[PDB]
């Protein structure tokens, strides 16, 4: 049949693209990485360069230390046995301090202390990375939409391992570092709070999660459908509306009675996604602090 | 009323059925044969839901719930008040959804654009059908399908999930969730990137795709590109739904025990099954 | 109850957000019009947003939206009914007149520039260092139309430099002149490039670029609109 534009038919490559300079400190930018013909069939084949200033080195260091702290603990549980490590990889878990220890740091290393250390590194890694999303945009004179959207995800994460536990009075309320264990934590959290399906913010969070898939499926398909008119050149279409943008808009207007603009659809997009964790964080934060049982709460409201 | 640039596109043609018979618009909406079909199916389904409400004794949007035939009825018909209405409404829903997709195809043909949208929508339709048709049929009863009620369908999700312990352990479900989370992540990033370029710091000129590439390369060492990000969003969203349908079609059919126990096949591998130490030893 | 206050407040916020999003999405195409071009009586419950101004790159000027809307081009279509809501029939050749799926927008007649001030799209022969890195190189292959007749031969690939991707294939016709074909509208095969949208006889009609080494946004729209229009208008020859 006809080309669907899911994979490119022919790849072209030119000299490594070193990018825009603007106010970026080129001294902190690496050289270009290798080119991946594999990736090139779907998106850009070029890897790098990447920017790594002090803040970035800190974030990567902390992030790795977070990963390694959990990992060293996993090896311990495995008795330092490689075969056991792989066998029970998904079963290992770095648990938080017991309720007894409250919010103190007196818990033994093997009984909460290591979880606190790992968490500290994660805290530094994530917040320094956030600064990075802000600073990389600033150096290029771009808006700070990325940093603000990232903050929404950070909100749920902060609520889960820091804000809620503090308000609840103990680190024991936080999430453990483990594949199966964090799943068990999630199930237990719902059981203990009267079924999260009754939490209105959880219902909203789901609406936006499903909605994000609905919207990206809609937007991705639309742009591919009008790529024959250069529809993917979104910034160009915002600055000088082309037939690609008009047909995209009319497809939707004729289908559902209303439509967006090339710039506006990305505002629908950023909010649809951001609202997932925004409502989510609120729903979780209210659980146990203000509402002990959602089913019960729903009976009164 | 029309958008200021709309008239030139409102030409005849593109219909799949009926020729020019239904080739027209009602306000902003395009009609077409499938527009008529969608209206019929949707209206009938909504009317039957309202009737199911009367038989239930409530007009409360929060309480109205249409249930499929009890397991005893198997895959056969059932009294309107005892599962029959659900069966008819399900047919209407399927008809309305498929008609909606075909109407989108006619719209694509009239606009001269690709057919990616209805193709993508078809995935949602297949997920729906997996839950109300394919899975129930494979299991032998319509009663395994979910009920049409705002809150009651959530009862179904909860009850169905716990039938297999913590449903988090369904491996296909894990993959599906990964795609849903990753999709939301990519959507936030895509929206933010385009907007950060179109709306730079006050007084500055609009940024360019070069700036978009540069921002992400500086940030994570890679930029998928504009064509790539829209292909990615589509792929992540459709993959999330594909694996969703998959995680349910295998549940209650090929696997019906506690999902958590499925993982023992990995722990029981001969080369490390009996090695002492760890969590499973 | 803190939770009740929170959910109550959230719905207020969401309504305000939706209001904001809908109005932001009315910066193009509104006010709505009647089929005759005059302002429609019913504009809906959402008012036009306050204008915003985009400062275009490389001193290309500014764009203010919402702003005075106009097609800035003759639209060769006529009503087919005495009431609103029906199709408008092309008064001439739709592909030549640029209506229906063969439509184009009167965009700026200038080439888009990259962040470095150079033409964003360039024939590969003029894009230093660029080359086919994977897949069948289409250059040199005969080009076949939906009428299964050879319409020309590929003489180059036009690349979007910043995206390092192929946007068009330059095809030389029997008369020696060339035309651009959207990459998304051709199928590169081992022995040729097939174009389902156009019959061989319609290739000469593809809008031409005024300068052989560049393509303006206006020319892009005319080219892409024409080719896409062929799906409907060249069907008899397919
Ligand atoms: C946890 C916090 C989560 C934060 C989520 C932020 C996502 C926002 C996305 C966004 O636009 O970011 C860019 C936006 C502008 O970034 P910029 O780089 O400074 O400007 C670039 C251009 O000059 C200007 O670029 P611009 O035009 O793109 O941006 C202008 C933007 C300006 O953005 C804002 O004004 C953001 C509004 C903050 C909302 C915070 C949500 C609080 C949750 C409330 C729920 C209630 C629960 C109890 O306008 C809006 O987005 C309008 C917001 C609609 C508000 C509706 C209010 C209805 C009230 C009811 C009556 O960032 C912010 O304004 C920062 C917000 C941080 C707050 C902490
Ligand atoms: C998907 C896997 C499960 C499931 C799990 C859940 C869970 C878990 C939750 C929901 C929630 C919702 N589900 Mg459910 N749900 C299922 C199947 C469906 C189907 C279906 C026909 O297949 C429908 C129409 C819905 C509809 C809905 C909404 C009532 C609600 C918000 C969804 C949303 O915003 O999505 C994204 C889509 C958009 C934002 C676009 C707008 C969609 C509008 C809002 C849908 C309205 C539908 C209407 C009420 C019903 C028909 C109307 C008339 C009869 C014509 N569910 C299956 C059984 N669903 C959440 C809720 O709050 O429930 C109370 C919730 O927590
Ligand atoms: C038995 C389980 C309970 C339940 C218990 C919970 C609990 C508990 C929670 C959710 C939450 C959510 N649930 Mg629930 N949930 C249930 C049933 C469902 C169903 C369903 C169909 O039945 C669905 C669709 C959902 C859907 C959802 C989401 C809307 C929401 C998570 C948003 C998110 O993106 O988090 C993922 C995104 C994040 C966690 C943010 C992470 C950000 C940080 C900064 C990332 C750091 C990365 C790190 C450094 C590692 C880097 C590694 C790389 C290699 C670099 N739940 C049942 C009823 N659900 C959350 C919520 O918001 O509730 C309101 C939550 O806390
Ligand atoms: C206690 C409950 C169990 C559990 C039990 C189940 C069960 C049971 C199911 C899921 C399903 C899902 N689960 Mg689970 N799940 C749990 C916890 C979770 C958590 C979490 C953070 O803990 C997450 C993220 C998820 C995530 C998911 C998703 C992968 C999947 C839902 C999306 C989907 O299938 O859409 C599919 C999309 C659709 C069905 C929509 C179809 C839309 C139709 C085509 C159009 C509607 C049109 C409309 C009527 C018109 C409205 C009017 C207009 C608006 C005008 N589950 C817990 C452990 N989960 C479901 C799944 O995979 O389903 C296939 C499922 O059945
Ligand atoms: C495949 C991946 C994702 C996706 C994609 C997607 N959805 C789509 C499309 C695409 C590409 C469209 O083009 C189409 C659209 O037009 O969007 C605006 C659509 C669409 N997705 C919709 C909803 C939707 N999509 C969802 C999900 C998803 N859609 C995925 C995440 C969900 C959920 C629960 O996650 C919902 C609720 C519709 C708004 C719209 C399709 C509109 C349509 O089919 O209209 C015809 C029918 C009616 C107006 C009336 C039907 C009335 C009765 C006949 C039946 C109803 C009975 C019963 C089934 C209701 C049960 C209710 C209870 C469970 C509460
Ligand atoms: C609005 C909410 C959604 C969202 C948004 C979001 N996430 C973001 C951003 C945004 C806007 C970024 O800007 C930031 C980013 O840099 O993306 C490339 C990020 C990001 N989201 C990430 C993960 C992530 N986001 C998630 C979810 C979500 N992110 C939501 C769906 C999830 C889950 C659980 O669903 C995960 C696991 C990181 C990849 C990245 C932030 C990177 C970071 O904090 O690094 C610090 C630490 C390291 C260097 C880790 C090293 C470990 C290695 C040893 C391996
Ligand atoms: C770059 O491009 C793009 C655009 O443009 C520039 C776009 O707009 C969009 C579209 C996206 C948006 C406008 C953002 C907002 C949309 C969502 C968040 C998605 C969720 C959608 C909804 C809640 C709306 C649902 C509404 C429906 C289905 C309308 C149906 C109802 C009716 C009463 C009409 C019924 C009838 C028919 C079939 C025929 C007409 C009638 C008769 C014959 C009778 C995208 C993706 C895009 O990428
Ligand atoms: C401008 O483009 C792009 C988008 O658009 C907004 C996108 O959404 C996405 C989609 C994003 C994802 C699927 C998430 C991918 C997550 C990561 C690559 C990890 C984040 C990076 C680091 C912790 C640092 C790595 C540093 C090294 C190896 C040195 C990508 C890739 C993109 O490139
Ligand atoms: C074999 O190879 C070697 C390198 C050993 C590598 C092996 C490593 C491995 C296998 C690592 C595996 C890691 C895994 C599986 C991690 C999984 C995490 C999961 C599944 C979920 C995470 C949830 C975590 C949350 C919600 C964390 C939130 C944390 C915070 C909000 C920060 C809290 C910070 C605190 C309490 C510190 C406060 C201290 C001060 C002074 C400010
Ligand atoms: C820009 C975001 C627009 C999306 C609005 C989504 C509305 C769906 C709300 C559904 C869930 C309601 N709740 C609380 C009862 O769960
Ligand atoms: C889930 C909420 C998302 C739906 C937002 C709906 C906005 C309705 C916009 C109607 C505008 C109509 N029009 C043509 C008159 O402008
Ligand atoms: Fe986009």
């Amino acid at each position: 049949a006809e080309y669907q534009n899911i994979f490119s038919q022919v790849q072209v490559r030119g000299p490594a693209d070193l990018g825009m300079t603007e106010d970026v400190n080129l001294a902190n930018r690496s050289g270009v990485g290798p080119f991946s013909t594999l990736l090139g069939w779907f998106g850009n084949a070029q890897l790098g360069p990447i920017y790594l200033g002090s803040l970035g080195v800190l974030s990567l260091f902390s992030g790795l230390m977070w990963f390694f702290t959990i990992g060293i603990w996993f090896w311990y549980q495995a008795g330092w046995n490689p075969a056991v490590f792989l066998r029970d990889l998904f079963f290992f878990s770095l648990e938080p301090p017991a309720p007894e220890y409250g919010l103190s740091f007196a818990a033994p290393l093997k009984e909460g202390g290591l979880w606190l250390i790992a968490s500290f590194f994660m805290f530094v890694a994530v917040w320094s990375w956030w600064g990075r999303t802000y600073l990389r945009a600033q150096a290029l004179g771009m808006g700070k939409h990325t940093a603000w959207a990232f903050l929404s995800a950070i909100w749920l994460w902060m609520v889960l391992g820091f804000i809620r536990p503090i308000l609840m009075g103990s680190w024991s309320e936080a999430v453990p570092y483990g594949i199966f264990s964090h799943l068990d934590w999630t199930n237990n959290f719902s059981l203990v709070h009267g079924n999260l399906f009754y939490n209105p913010f959880h219902g909203l969070s789901i609406a936006f999660l499903y909605g994000s898939a609905l919207l990206f499926a809609m937007h991705g398909a639309t742009i591919l459908a009008v790529s024959r008119f250069g529809g993917e050149c979104e910034l160009e279409q915002i600055a000088d509306r082309g037939t690609a943008a008009e047909r995209a808009a009319l497809f939707w207007r004729w289908t559902m009675g209303f439509n967006a603009t090339m710039e506006g659809i990305h505002r629908w997009a950023i909010w649809m996604a951001v609202l997932v964790t925004l409502t989510g964080g609120i729903g979780i934060l209210l659980s146990g602090t203000v509402v002990d049982n959602w089913y019960v709460w729903g009976q009164n409201h | 009323a029309l958008l200021s640039f709309e008239r030139k596109y409102r030409v005849p043609g593109g219909t799949l059925v009926g020729g020019n018979l239904f080739d027209f618009w009602v306000g902003p909406f395009y009609v077409g044969f499938f527009g008529v079909a969608t209206f019929f199916f949707a209206a009938l389904g909504i009317i039957l839901i309202a009737w199911s409400a009367v038989l239930q004794g409530t007009w409360n949007p929060q309480l109205i719930s249409v249930y499929p035939p009890a397991l005893e009825y198997g895959l056969g018909g059932a009294p309107l008040a005892k599962g029959g209405l659900w069966q008819i409404i399900t047919i209407c829903a399927t008809g309305a959804f498929v008609s909606w997709a075909l109407r989108e195809v006619e719209i694509c043909r009239k606009l001269g654009i690709g057919y990616h949208i209805p193709f993508a929508f078809a995935f949602a339709i297949l997920a729906y059908l997996t839950l109300v048709l394919f899975r129930p049929v494979m299991m032998g009863a319509w009663g395994y399908a979910f009920p049409y009620g705002i809150w009651t369908h959530l009862d179904w999700v909860s009850n169905t999930g716990y039938t297999y312990g913590n449903f988090h352990y369904n491996p296909a479900h894990m993959i599906a969730i990964s795609f849903f989370f990753t999709n939301a992540l990519a959507l936030a990033l895509h929206g933010a990137l385009v907007l950060s370029a179109a709306n730079p710091e006050k007084g500055k000129e609009m940024r360019t795709p070069d700036h978009e590439n540069t921002f992400f390369r500086d940030l994570v060492g890679y930029s998928i590109g504009t064509l790539g990000i829209h292909r990615l969003g589509l792929l992540l969203s459709l993959s999330a739904v594909f694996f969703s349908a998959l995680c349910m079609i295998i549940t209650g059919t090929i696997w019906f025990d506690q999902w958590v126990d499925w993982w023992q096949w990995w722990v029981k591998l001969p080369w490390w099954a009996n090695i002492p130490g760890g969590i499973n030893g | 109850d803190l939770a009740s206050l929170a959910i109550y407040s959230f719905w207020i916020f969401l309504a305000g957000l939706i209001y904001y999003l809908q109005t932001e999405n009315m910066r193009e195409g509104y006010p709505l019009e009647n089929e005759d071009g005059t302002p429609a009586a019913n504009q809906g419950p959402f008012p036009l947003p306050k204008p915003k101004t985009f400062i275009l790159p490389h001193g290309r000027g500014t764009l203010t939206v919402p702003g005075p809307e106009s097609e800035d081009r003759p639209i060769a279509l006529a009503r087919t009914a005495v009431s609103e809501g029906f199709p408008h029939a092309p008064t001439g050749d739709p592909m030549k007149d640029g209506v229906g799926p063969a439509s184009w927008v009167a965009r700026r007649d200038l080439p888009e520039l990259d962040g470095h001030g150079h033409n964003k799209i360039k024939p590969m022969k003029a894009a230093a260092g660029f080359h086919v890195s994977a897949g069948k190189n289409p250059i040199g292959l005969p080009v076949r139309g939906c009428d299964l007749e050879i319409a020309g031969k590929v003489v180059d690939i036009w690349v979007d430099i910043p995206e390092q991707m192929a946007r068009f294939l330059e095809v030389e016709l029997k008369d020696g002149s060339t035309r651009l074909l959207p990459m998304q509208m051709v199928k590169v095969q081992s022995n040729r490039v097939h174009v389902n949208a156009l019959s061989s006889d319609l290739f000469a009609g593809i809008p031409t670029i005024k300068s052989p080494t560049e393509v303006t946004l206006l020319e892009e729209d005319k080219i892409c609109g024409y080719v896409a229009g062929g799906l409907m208008y060249a069907a008899p020859k397919r």
